[PDB]
């Protein structure tokens, strides 16, 4: 075996060559915070939330993209790693809108959860925020683009898994908008899964819009019957009424997606 | 040598820097260009890489990486993929207009540099990513490339050496971030000019997926002069690890803003008062100097009296050399208005890819726009410092660093002027 | 006669909107055949 | 200034745009510069060619560049909205671009911006009613030692005073095309009071060449 030896917080772990720093931390049971990294999408590296300190190296590295070298001691809990996480979270929350009560992603928001876990507890942003025009990409995906953190999971999903190539980024800088640039309707057969991978309430489910909330939902693991694929799903109910259908991960069937009919 | 500067005209690389001679082929061959190019090409890649390593040439793009060490990343066997030299002719740095002068006035020097450098790195072609705003310079360069093909100097059997080498010119379309080498690669490939992450370095995965070296116009154009005159000739100028000659663009509040080729470790005061006629209103009228274009931290008058204009003495002066573009600012300057305009430039020229630049450069522009009016309190100065330290080092490319450093230089050298601006705002609006 | 008084770079006073592209069209005959990735596009 | 498209009657996918055949030969020469299998690398020249044939980019130039390069139209929309030259609105026949960054603001580009405003009767972003002049405010055009300077459609007009840009606008209204140069005494970039360097004649071939070459 050509396994090399790397260290995560001093603990030795043997990894295949070409392993990213995030996967080396994942082998010892530690999850690095991330927003643009998705294990079934291509590596973008454009949110900088995964920046971790390699010791004896005066620069944090993007753990979602950086391959490990032999003998790196990855410091997941060191001081400049935590300062990197807090700074990146503060920039993510600077122009982000105060919509958490009126947002469907609340209670199941990655931005909320790892703001609580890895960021500071207050604001230094003494300016006015941006507001982005909402797009119309279909009767399934509600679009509130002020909540977008520009992580490009949209675009990588629609390009690589749905094979659509119609989502994209227009503009430059703080005015970079994720959309289709035209009045175009994103209707694939897998067009609902962008609601799953969007870590914020920028893309939400329009049938599930405003109706429930994830802490009060009972998660019943079940099977799809709409096709013969047998896609493993979660039926989430609330007070004896079906609220939504999410995917379960099964590596051999539906990897973590479902079709729009199933959803 | 101990004191540096006062470069002689016989020791110049960029003869016809001023457009005073014929830039075409019969003028260029009458000035030493395209002379014994075949004898440079036939001596192999290792000899040319050794002459560039001997010369001590560092990257003239602005970061100053050792050019021979950078170009020896391509001295590796073919893996089926072609290899590409890519000339970075964007030059979007405020203050910097030297590559415009090389392309406009010494284009055959750049074409011979493409040939010699791509021979050193085994490259197949040269993509000169020129700035889109430099249209006349691009057609100027294309006329020179046509003259180089019709003389058989490039193309099929370039200079009679049995080496095939093309030279292409790709025009930009108005993005400062497309001078960053990976974003320039992404712009040649027909996409948005967003920088790639490193690694893979462009020598591994570069333009089109190929082994690729992106190098500045100056560090490519001086390479046939290094091969002809010898590496030790080029290493005999400037301090140690600061070798060679350098183009300087002295603009702003000087009497005669100009481009000048000067020896490397020249003093800043000597360069200004010798080639630019000095600061307007005298040297006592000097307030600040941005030494190397917009990305470097500024230095005040008490640093500009003694500082040398190379990489290392400006790093020790807690700034950088950069593009050696000297922006001089006199005592009549609202320096907060100039630095806030510079941060406004960096939020207009920022590709929006990663979080700290996309959000924090706009947030620094809003804070600097309030600091111009003084519509703030002094605890927001240190806070702004922290914002810069959260942008610096955490971004994908160095435009976040280049946006953080003017803020940090302005705070570090002019915190009392910011505080008096804000307290006089407070006492005239309350 | 050595002249260092006149600006010899006067050709760009007569560049039109198609000078660069017609120069590329002229240079298209001098160039080596392009390499091939082995497919028509990365979507093929 | 927006980055979403709305179909106006004069900007829609039914707006007539098509290349001229000499521009099709120019597009063939562009696509032959890139490797076989990376035709998408010709998005930025060809689309800029569409800005030179038409003056601006409707959403039929973008779709035509998408169609003749076999790329998705969103990948052309991204290039058109990323790069600041691609006019997605019709501009005037002379597109005045004043640089106002720090090396030009320090040499009083504000007076020239004010001069163009009080001359044309417009402000930044507006087009004159005869559709001949569009005035905007751009970043560093890379002519910093020739500050202050403007760009008109290919050309740099440098070392300008307000009288010089008034005269350039006067002779653009009269139909003639001026000389792209510094309106002070110097020629390109030399020191303004005479050459401080490169006074000696250039040496020529063979000077200083090392042995063994
Ligand atoms: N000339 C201009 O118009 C402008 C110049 N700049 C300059 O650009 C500088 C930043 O440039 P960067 O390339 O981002 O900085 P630097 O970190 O990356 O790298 C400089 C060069 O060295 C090479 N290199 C460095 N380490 C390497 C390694 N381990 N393996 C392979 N190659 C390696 C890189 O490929 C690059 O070409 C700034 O300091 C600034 O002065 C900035 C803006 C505009
Ligand atoms: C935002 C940004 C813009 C840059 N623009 C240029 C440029 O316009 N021209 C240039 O030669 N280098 C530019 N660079 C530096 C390049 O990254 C690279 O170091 C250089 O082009 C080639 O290396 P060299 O200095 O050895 O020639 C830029 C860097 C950054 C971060
Ligand atoms: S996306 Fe998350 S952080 Fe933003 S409003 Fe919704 S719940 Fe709150
Ligand atoms: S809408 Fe969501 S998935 Fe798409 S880029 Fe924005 S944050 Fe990422
Ligand atoms: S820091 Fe700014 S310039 Fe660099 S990849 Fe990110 S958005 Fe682009
Ligand atoms: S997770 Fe590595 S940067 Fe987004
Ligand atoms: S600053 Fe105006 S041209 Fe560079
Ligand atoms: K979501």
């Amino acid at each position: 075996s050509n396994l090399i030896e790397v260290f995560v917080d001093g603990q030795s772990v043997m990894v295949e060559p070409g392993t990213t720093v995030l996967q080396a931390c994942e082998k010892v049971g530690m999850q690095i915070p991330r927003f643009c990294y998705h294990e079934r999408l291509s590596v973008a590296g454009n949110c900088r939330m995964c920046l971790v300190e390699i010791e004896k190296a005066p620069k944090v590295v993007a753990a979602c993209a950086m391959p490990v070298m032999k003998g790196w001691n990855i410091l997941t809990n060191s001081e400049k790693t935590k300062k990197a996480r807090e700074g990146v979270m503060e920039f993510l929350l600077a122009n982000h809108p105060l919509d958490c009560p009126i947002c469907d992603q609340g209670g199941e928001c990655d931005l909320q959860d790892q703001s609580m876990m890895f960021g500071s507890d207050r604001s230094r942003f003494l300016e006015g925020k941006r507001a982005v025009e909402d797009k119309n990409i279909g009767p399934l995906v509600k679009t509130i683009m002020t909540r977008c953190i520009q992580c490009t999971r949209c675009i990588r999903f629609a390009s690589e898994i749905a094979g659509v190539d119609d989502l994209g980024t227009t503009g430059r800088g703080n005015d970079m908008q994720v959309g289709t640039y035209i009045e175009k309707m994103f209707m694939s057969e897998l067009s609902g899964n962008i609601i799953d991978i969007c870590p914020v309430g920028a893309l939400t489910s329009k049938p599930y819009a405003f109706t429930a909330r994830p802490w009060e939902t009972r998660k019943t693991e079940s099977i799809d019957v709409m096709d013969a694929v047998g896609s493993n799903i979660v039926v989430s109910t609330r007070t004896g009424e079906v609220m939504r259908i999410l995917p379960r991960m099964h590596e051999d069937i539906n990897e973590e997606w479902i079709s729009d009919k199933t959803r | 040598k101990t004191s540096f500067g006062s470069l002689k005209d016989e020791d110049r690389i960029f003869t016809n820097l001023y457009g005073r001679h014929d830039w075409r082929l019969k003028g260029a061959q009458s000035r030493g260009d395209w002379y014994k190019t075949k004898e440079i090409l036939l001596k192999g890649p290792d000899w040319i890489l050794g002459e560039v390593k001997t010369s001590g040439l560092r990257g003239r793009g602005g970061a100053g990486f050792p050019t021979g060490l950078k170009w020896s990343f391509m001295n590796k066997p073919s893996d089926g993929r072609p290899k590409y030299l890519v000339v970075n002719a964007d030059e979007g740095e405020p203050g910097t207009c030297k590559d415009r002068e090389i392309i406009r006035h010494d284009p055959h020097k750049l074409v011979e540099g493409c040939l010699v450098g791509g021979r050193a790195m085994g490259a197949r072609a040269a993509y000169i990513y020129i700035r889109g705003e430099f249209y006349n310079e691009a057609s100027n360069l294309q006329v020179a490339i046509r003259e180089a093909y019709e003389a058989g100097l490039i193309g099929k059997n370039a200079c009679g050496s049995g080496y095939d080498f093309d030279v292409f010119v790709v025009r930009g379309a108005g993005a400062y971030i497309c001078g960053e080498e990976t974003a320039l690669i992404e712009s040649i490939e027909g996409k948005q000019g967003k920088p790639r992450l490193k690694p893979p370095f462009p020598a591994d995965v570069g333009v089109f997926g190929c082994p690729t070296t992106v190098a500045n116009v100056e560090t490519v154009a001086v390479s046939p002069t290094i091969c002809r005159r010898g590496g030790a000739w080029f290493a005999s100028f400037g301090r140690e690890r600061n070798s060679g000659t350098k183009l300087f663009n002295i603009s702003g509040h000087v009497n005669n803003p100009c481009t000048v080729e000067e020896e490397m470790s020249v003093p800043l005061k000597e360069l200004i008062e010798k080639h630019a006629g000095g600061v307007t209103g005298g040297w006592d009228n000097l307030l600040a100097v941005i030494p190397g274009g917009s990305s470097t931290p500024l230095i005040p008058k008490s640093v500009c009296e003694t500082v040398l204009m190379d990489f290392d003495a400006l790093i020790q002066a807690q700034t950088g050399l950069g593009t050696a573009a000297v922006i001089v600012m006199d005592r009549s300057t609202d320096i907060v208005k100039a630095i806030a305009r510079l941060i406004e430039f960096y939020k207009h020229e920022s590709c929006g890819q990663c979080t700290p630049c996309r959000e924090g450069v706009d947030w620094m522009n809003k804070v600097m726009a309030r600091f111009v009016r003084g519509d703030a309190r002094p605890a927001e100065i240190d806070s702004l410092w922290e914002i810069s330290k959260q942008i610096e080092g955490h971004t994908i490319c160095a435009l976040g660093d280049g946006a953080a450093w003017p803020v940090q230089g302005l705070i570090r050298h002019f915190r009392p002027e910011l505080e008096e601006r804000m307290q006089r705002f407070a006492q005239q609006h309350q | 006669p050595f002249d260092n008084t006149t600006y010899k770079n006067l050709q760009h006073h007569d560049y039109s909107t198609y000078t660069f592209l017609d120069l590329n069209l002229d240079l298209s005959k001098f160039r080596m055949p392009q390499p091939s990735s082995g497919r028509e596009s990365p979507r093929h | 200034a927006l980055f979403v498209h709305r179909d106006t009657p004069k900007n829609n996918p039914e707006t007539p745009f098509d290349f001229t055949p000499e521009n099709y030969k120019r597009i063939e020469a562009i696509v032959k510069n890139y490797p076989e299998g990376h035709k998408a690398a010709a998005v930025l020249p060809v689309l800029d060619l569409a800005q030179r044939q038409n003056g601006w980019l409707p959403i039929s130039a973008m779709n035509k560049v998408a169609e003749i390069l076999q790329v998705p139209p969103m990948r052309v929309y991204e290039v058109a909205t990323f790069y600041t030259m691609y006019n997605r609105k019709p501009v005037g026949k002379y597109h005045i671009q004043v640089c106002t960054t720090t090396p030009c603001m320090l040499r009083n580009s504000d007076s020239i911006l004010e001069a163009i405003q009080k001359k044309l009767g417009i402000k930044v972003g507006e087009t004159t009613p005869d559709k001949l002049f569009t005035l905007i405010e751009v970043e560093c055009l890379g002519a910093c030692v020739n500050a202050p300077m403007v760009q008109i459609n290919d050309n740099y007009y440098e070392d300008l005073t307000p009288k010089d840009i008034e005269e350039i606008i006067d002779e653009l209204k009269a139909g003639k095309i001026p000389k792209p140069g510094p309106r002070s005494g110097r020629f390109s970039c030399e020191p303004a009071g005479g050459l401080t360097s490169l006074t000696e004649p250039p040496k020529g071939p063979g000077f200083g060449v090392q042995a063994g070459l």
